[PDB]
């Protein structure tokens, strides 16, 4: 099964998406919570537009790269995706001070 | 049915209610006062993202009959996430 | 003379004595100084200041890089593992986590992790901790399968061949077949793209697996295919492993002249490259001791095993599975050599240490216990009959009964009903029942042993001869079935003449059995005939069995590589 | 010494 | 004779050549195009070794040559526990 | 024997001499290196008087106080423009933080 992380300028969306589900399926799922009908908003994968009717298999969301442990990240345009403010860097132990 | 969690840095994390109800104090977030807002100021955004990924990991793999794989808690985000796991009672 | 210590050794003792304060800055030292600090911590006995530092995988990675002092690292590591800290499990678990984490990284980081895993798994499987070596090799294999590049195929083959060596030493034979199937799938799709990897190591591990499972004929076939794939570019470790496994496979197929030169070349290669105090050299001496213990060479097999044990007692000593294997193999060899005199104080001691080490580091239902619990039992009954107190007699007989029954159950669960090892267990039970005055089912045990031995090893084989000799000794001495004992004794002496000639050790036993057989039926001329034959046999044993230490019989600069293998191949 | 030696180990 | 050792901070450490030939690295640095005897005093220059550890290195050179195969009980070299590590790192580099 | 660590500014000559030996042969040993006459130089043993005569017995250090392990420091100064400069020896280097 496929799990992915739909996000935008801010916010993130956690959803379950099937292999045979379309991008428009995810558009309706986002509309059910975030409104913004699918004509207004476009789902973006790493600077690549996703067709409204294409199956999620061709979009690159294989089950290996979309497991719930590390769900795939896709952008939402109405990009401006804000990072997660990475944790403080840990020392490399063997680095000689 | 979808509930959003905002971190200390303002990042908002929607998630299914049954996914967030497997936590300890997120149930206390939802119960009591009555889409719902949950605010944190001691929880940074990366650890909350890891917690939400853990919610998705737990609900999907609950009572699974196969060899369940470990949840990848990265070594750098491990101490902050450990305290989040205690504070969220997850 | 009293030469002063160098500034290096004096500085080490000035850093170790201030270790707890400068433990951070020591990890930034050159990789050839870090080992010396840690080895000094071991020498001073501060193992907890040391075990607190070897548990991290990154610190142990630079310690493993010092290949010059691996013979000291093995001793240090073995001193940690019996100290109480489980360094082997911790390192394997840490490496498994780090592999599962960086599985998504680029090819360079994955390749570096695979190399670190190869060196760490080679060390752990070299130190004997096989159960904690799968978790490293399995993680390396998992890292290999992610990307379908060519070097990933070849390193998956390497993961499979090294992992197969771990499982055979861990006695997980049921998974060895699946590992070989995976390895041959990888090598088939390697050869599909136009390049062939070297098949010697994998087929040698198959030889070891099938010989341990007692599939002697298929072990011979696979060692043939292994030695058909030996070239000069192979590492000497792989070469000597293939020759020693093929030497073991040749003996069970009763082709000793080939096994002679094979084991001689293996011991020569082990001594020339590695040294006289290397664990691989100890393994080659264990296989040499097995070869000598098979073909009548018993006064020197113990000396070979004592040398084999003393290497493992020094390179990595204490409670380790390799030291336990050396003790168990020596104890059976000492049991055979010292059998004529009747004393068994030393042999029982070396059998008990092998029992007391395997039961500490392996589960109580492990196959390596079964291969050891027999030997002690085979000693106990021999101590039991030579004793005089009847309560002690009965107690040691029942203890041997318990050990044989546990070993038989383990062997039956592992291999199956129709195998050589289960037949050996049946023969041990039969001779023990003969020793326990229960002769009614002793015949049943012996016939069950022979009908399985002769079905797999043919009507003429060493194990078949020994089992029918035990059955004849049961018949003629105690069950009073004198008519049936004659044909069995003739079969035993015939197989002894065919395989070992007239210098076989059991020929004395079967000739004395024949003397007692003919004394009962009053055929005194046959008594005289076999008495003359027995005197001739004793003279023969006193003639061609001279003092020839087998550590020297391997000589220096004999037929080198690409010559012994070629002669063995064309000798088929 | 009634019997022969053990089969193997 | 009397080879001169220079630290990273410019501290010259003129010591007898037979004293300083007990360390393999200085022996190598003197050999080759190293016996630049125009000044009659060889001028090995360590741009990595600090002076506070080179002092103990030269002291150990005197210690080693003086106490070589001595019949009496040889006293332990008194390495300070602060520069014990640094001296250690100058112990294998100089191969002394 | 008595071992010495004769130093001046940056120069840190290492020497050895018997305890019965005098200061003059020490100045000759120093002259054997820097080619400076004994009258041109003057030894400041821990910045005090040290005459051209005397001997190492009463100079201030003994074989048990000037061991080869830690030789006792002895200063040095030359003559510059009809005057003898003061002892201007500086310490080797600052060791870092102890951990
Ligand atoms: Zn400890």
């Amino acid at each position: 099964d496929v799990f992915l992380m739909i996000r935008r300028h801010k916010t993130t969306i956690f959803t379950d998406a099937k292999e045979s589900s379309t991008v428009f399926e995810l558009k309706r799922i986002v509309e059910g919570i975030l409104k913004r009908p699918p004509d207004e908003q476009r789902l973006y994968k790493d600077d690549q537009l996703l067709d409204d009717g294409k199956t999620l298999g061709e979009c690159g969301f294989t089950s290996q790269t979309a497991r719930p442990q590390a769900p795939a990240t896709v952008g939402l345009a109405f990009l401006c995706i804000e990072p997660f403010s990475s944790p403080p860097e840990l020392p490399d132990v063997m680095k000689p001070q | 049915m979808y509930v959003k969690l905002i971190s200390s840095d303002g990042h908002e994390f929607i998630v299914k209610r049954e996914h967030a109800l497997t936590s300890g104090t997120i149930k206390a977030m939802l119960s009591g006062p009555g889409t719902n807002e949950v605010n944190f100021r001691e929880i940074p955004s990366h650890v909350l993202s890891k917690v939400c990924m853990y919610f998705t990991y737990k609900v999907r793999y609950t009572n699974s009959s196969t060899e369940i794989p470990e949840f990848p808690i990265a070594p750098e985000i491990a101490l902050e996430l450990l305290m989040a796991a205690n504070f969220l009672d997850c | 003379e009293w030469i002063p210590e160098t500034l290096y050794n004096t500085a080490i003792s000035a850093v170790v004595d201030n270790y707890i304060r400068s433990r951070r800055d020591i990890r930034s030292l050159p990789e050839n100084i870090q080992f010396d600090v840690y080895y000094k911590l071991y020498q001073q006995g501060r193992l907890c200041q040391l075990g607190s530092e070897f548990c991290e995988l990154e610190v142990f990675a630079k310690v493993l890089r010092a290949l010059d002092k691996r013979h000291l690292l093995h001793h240090c590591f073995q001193a940690l593992m019996d100290h109480g800290v489980k360094v082997a499990s911790v390192l394997a678990y840490s490496f498994s986590r780090r592999c599962s984490y960086i599985a998504e990284s680029d090819a360079a980081v994955k390749e570096k992790a695979i190399q670190v895993g190869f060196v760490l798994g080679g060390f752990l499987s070299d130190a004997g901790w096989y159960s904690d070596a799968e978790k490293v090799f399995l993680s390396c294999l998992q890292l290999c399968t992610l990307h379908d590049e060519m070097l990933h195929w070849f390193r998956a083959v390497e993961c499979c061949v090294r992992l197969l060596h771990v499982r055979n030493g861990n006695c997980k034979y049921h998974l060895g077949e699946e590992t070989f199937k995976l390895a041959q799938t990888y090598m088939d799709k390697l050869s599909k793209h136009g390049q062939q990897a070297n098949k010697a190591a994998l087929y040698g591990e198959l030889c070891a697996l099938l010989f341990a499972k007692s599939h002697y004929d298929e072990a011979y076939k696979w060692c043939i295919e292994a030695m058909k794939e030996i070239t000069a570019g192979l590492p000497v470790k792989v070469v000597v492993d293939v020759l020693r496994q093929a030497s073991k496979a040749c003996v069970v197929k009763r082709e000793f002249k080939k096994a002679e030169q094979l084991i001689k070349h293996a011991v020569y290669l082990a001594r020339d490259h590695f040294g006289s105090k290397h664990p691989k050299y100890s393994d080659t001496l264990l296989d040499y001791g097995f070869y000598l213990l098979n073909v009548d060479n018993i006064c020197q097999s113990v000396a070979i095993y004592q040398a084999a044990l003393d290497i493992r007692q020094s390179v990595f000593g204490g409670k380790n599975i390799h030291v336990a294997t050396a003790h168990e193999d020596l104890a059976y060899s000492s049991y055979v050599h010292q059998y004529s005199s009747g004393k068994f104080d030393n042999a029982l001691f070396h059998a008990e240490r092998a029992i007391g080490i395997i039961t500490h580091i392996l589960p109580e239902d492990h196959l390596l216990l079964a291969s050891s619990k027999r030997v002690k039992a085979l000693i106990l009954e021999e101590i039991a009959i030579d004793c005089h107190n009847k309560e002690t007699e009965q107690r040691l007989l029942q203890e041997a009964h318990d050990l044989h029954l546990s070993s038989l159950q383990l062997a039956k669960k592992a291999f199956g009903e129709f195998n050589v090892q289960t037949a050996k267990h049946y023969g041990n039970l039969g001779r023990l029942y003969q020793s326990m005055r229960k002769f009614k089912e002793a015949e049943e045990m012996h016939i069950k042993a022979i009908q399985i031995k002769e079905q797999l090893l043919g009507q003429e084989d060493y194990e078949v001869a020994l089992s029918v000799g035990h059955l004849a000794s049961l018949y003629n001495y105690d069950m009073n079935q004198y008519e049936n004992a004659e044909k069995l004794y003739l079969r035993s002496i015939a197989i002894g003449k065919k395989l070992f000639g007239e210098g076989y050790s059991g020929l004395e036993y079967d000739y004395r059995g024949l003397i007692k057989l003919y004394n009962s039926i009053g055929n005194y001329e046959k008594v005289f005939e076999y008495h003359n034959v027995l005197s001739n046999w004793n003279r023969l044993r006193d003639r061609q069995y001279s003092v020839t230490d087998a550590l020297e019989d391997v000589s220096t600069s004999p037929q080198s590589t690409e010559e012994v293998v070629q002669s063995f191949l064309i000798s088929q | 010494l009634t019997r022969n030696k053990g089969p193997a180990a």
